[PDB]
């Protein structure tokens, strides 16, 4: 999503969580914070909506 | 006239912060609470056991005096 933005993902502020120790609990926290980043992306998406056509 | 669904002038924010209050109670004080309740129990237990020893001494006197 970030390196090759295949759609309009390039124009929202979000930041992907990274792991450090490479670990399953750490992976769990990574998933939960990707959810919370998805909350961010929904908020900015609703505020940036263009009314073009289907 | 057009009747799509845009936001109505824009939308309010939604936070995404991790609300964890770390309450708490300053756990050294919780040790103070636990040792205080523990020692309360020891003092009251001490008093009650020694008075029950008194009344058990009365029961010893009962079997002593009654026996012959």
């Amino acid at each position: 999503r970030k390196t090759q933005p295949y759609d309009v993902y390039d124009q929202v502020e979000f930041d992907v969580p990274i792991g450090s120790r490479g670990d399953c609990y750490d992976r769990y926290l990574c998933r939960v914070e990707e959810m919370r980043q998805s909350i961010r992306i929904i908020s900015q998406c609703l505020n940036k909506m263009p009314p073009g056509e289907i | 006239v057009k009747q799509d669904m845009p936001p109505v002038g824009g939308y309010g924010p939604i936070d995404y912060k991790r609300n964890l209050p770390r309450r708490g109670l300053s756990g050294y004080s919780m040790f103070a609470v636990g040792i205080g309740a523990l020692l309360f129990g020891y003092w009251s237990m001490m008093r009650w056991n020694r008075e029950r020893r008194r009344l058990q001494i009365e029961d010893f006197e009962a079997r002593i005096a009654l026996m012959p």
